[PDB]
């Protein structure tokens, strides 16, 4: 387990200048205040919480002390790509007219 | 009674008597 | 409802049209394929409580087209805090017998959280009303759902803009007026429970629902709208609720 583990902090995957805490067949990126990301890759907007614009959120939106704000969905929809966007899981979902899609 | 109505769907009925 | 178009066929596929014995009672949401909110005042009256239907797909009551569905309402639930008689919570979450079957011309309508409704919803000025009005009446679209577009009022704007020295009613945290002022176009008598839907990022979503007011389309007064946004808690947790026996029930509140 420890021997086929191996040093994965070694493709330095934090950026921004964060520290990379090797793990398990995975590593750890610890960012920056003003960064954020599995990779620390993107840059906090301090603005980005949902009062404003709903945080882009297309539909639902939740704020997280220390964490950019998550976009959701509602039942019958799914969170998109973008993390901003829904579509739909089943065929008639709320708020949504037949006759026009 | 919506029924009672002349100018009414009469599927309307099944929900009166 | 008053100065409305018809609604296109299938461009109000939430609304409902709650009949107690084969008549009209009033109009209701329908949310997902069992429950349906309405007004709280419809159930003000009701003696024959076995007898309660609730059509869905409707649109002309004067014809048919295979999109109606009947399906009966197990319960009524409303506020613990409801008081008959009153304006303030005006509002009630029904179960029906057998849930309905969404096709494209009977959809459920998108509830939003208690946070989504009153960060955003709460400040789009204009949503929709719909709903069939008094089905006696003569007129020849007498029978046709029919919607209308009205910008919402916060609240104070509505205490002030209101001839409101002419018997000023409460006008509480539960509700929002909506509408305008001149008299031309508002909700009215057998529009009750009906959706006060609110489109946003391309979904539609629930705010309100027909509630009173003073006078339909009266000049100085506006259309008074039960605001969903407060219930909403309480119409969530009811839907997880173990199904009770009698058809009446009155929920605690909150
Ligand atoms: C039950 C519904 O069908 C209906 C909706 C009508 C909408 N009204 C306007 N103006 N757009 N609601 C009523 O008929 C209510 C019932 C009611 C509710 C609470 C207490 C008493 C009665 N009736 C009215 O709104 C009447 N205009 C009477 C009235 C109610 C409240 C204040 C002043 C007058
Ligand atoms: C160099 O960068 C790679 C691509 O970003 C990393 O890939 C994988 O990242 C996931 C993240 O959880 C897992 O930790 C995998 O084990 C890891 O291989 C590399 O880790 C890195 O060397
Ligand atoms: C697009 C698919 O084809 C049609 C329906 O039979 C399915 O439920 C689905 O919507
Ligand atoms: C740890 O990561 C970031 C947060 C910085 O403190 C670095 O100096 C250290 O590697
Ligand atoms: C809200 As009012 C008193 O104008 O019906
Ligand atoms: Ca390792
Ligand atoms: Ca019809």
């Amino acid at each position: 387990i420890s021997y086929s583990d191996g040093d994965q902090c070694a493709s330095s995957p934090c950026q921004n200048g964060g520290s990379c805490k090797d793990q398990l067949q995975s590593y750890i990126c610890f960012c920056l205040p003003a960064f954020e990301g599995r990779n620390c890759e993107t840059h906090k907007d301090d603005q980005l919480i949902c009062v404003n614009e709903n945080g882009g959120c297309e539909q639902y939106c939740s704020d997280h002390t220390g964490t950019k704000r998550s976009c959701r969905c509602h039942e019958g929809y799914s969170l998109l790509a973008d993390g901003v966007s829904c579509t739909p899981t089943v065929e008639y979902p709320c708020g949504k007219i037949p006759i026009l899609e | 009674a919506l029924c009672d109505d002349p100018r009414v769907d009469r599927w309307y009925c099944q929900f009166v008597e | 409802i008053v100065g409305g178009k018809v609604c296109p066929k299938g461009e109000c596929p939430w609304q409902v049209l709650l009949l107690v014995n084969g008549a009209q009672l009033c109009g209701g949401t329908l949310i997902n394929t069992i429950w349906v909110v309405s007004a709280a005042h419809c159930f003000d009256k009701i003696k024959n409580w076995r007898n309660l239907i609730a059509v869905l797909g409707e649109h002309d009551l004067s014809e048919h087209d295979g999109d109606e569905q009947s399906r009966r309402v197990a319960q009524v639930i409303i506020p613990s805090t409801y008081v008959p008689g009153t304006t303030n919570h005006d509002i009630a979450l029904l179960r029906l017998h057998q849930p309905v079957v969404l096709t494209d011309h009977v959809v459920p309508l998108c509830l939003p959280e208690r946070t989504f409704s009153e960060r955003t919803l709460a400040f789009v000025r204009f949503s929709l009303v719909s709903g069939w009005g008094q089905l006696l009446d003569r007129g020849a679209t007498a029978l046709e759902l029919m919607v209308l577009n009205v910008p919402r009022l916060m609240t104070q704007d509505c205490l002030q803009q209101s001839r409101k020295v002419g018997d000023s009613p409460n006008i509480t945290e539960y509700m929002f007026c909506a509408g305008y002022s001149d008299g031309s176009k508002d909700s009215c008598k057998g529009d009750s429970g009906g959706p006060h839907a609110t489109h946003y990022r391309g979904t539609w979503y629930l705010t309100g629902i027909v509630s009173w007011g003073q006078g339909c389309a009266t000049v100085g007064h506006f259309g008074v709208y039960t605001r969903v946004s407060q219930y909403i808690e309480w119409l969530q947790k009811l839907m997880r609720s173990e199904p009770r026996p009698g058809v009446l029930l009155r929920a605690p509140f909150p």
